[PDB]
């Protein structure tokens, strides 16, 4: 109940589009994933990859994370991700964001899970 | 099988 790998799955996630919707796809999106239960997460980023894809991730570039651990591994190529993030007007429980669509290269967190 | 526990950032 909620182990980090499925936490991770649950929050960035999104195979099932192979890019941003439209406008509110942030909204929906974050409301779906129950990211705005309690409180109005401020950013979540969701991945358009198959799970795969994202897990080999894990066994690509080895990078330092924003914090200093050696637990970082950086995407080869790109990947379609959309960027959500809470607008200057946004107040709880009724969380507003901006949806930004883009193809980069992800650098993730891997633990033997 | 090392699996995706965080995401710290993207490019």
């Amino acid at each position: 109940k909620e182990t980090a790998a499925a936490k991770f799955e649950r929050q960035h996630m999104d195979s099932s589009t192979s890019a941003a919707s439209s406008s509110n796809y942030c909204n929906q999106m974050m409301k779906s994933r129950n990211l705005t239960k309690d409180r109005c997460k401020p950013v979540n980023t969701f991945v358009h990859e198959s799970l795969a894809d994202v897990q080999a991730v894990c066994s690509q570039k080895n990078v330092a994370c924003k914090n200093g651990q050696t637990n970082c591994y950086q995407s080869y190529s790109t990947m379609s991700i959309t960027d959500c993030r809470e607008t200057g007007s946004s107040k709880y429980p009724n969380c507003a964001y901006k949806t930004t669509q883009a193809n980069k290269h992800i650098i993730v967190a891997c633990e033997g899970n | 099988p090392y699996v995706p526990v965080h995401f710290n950032a993207s490019v």
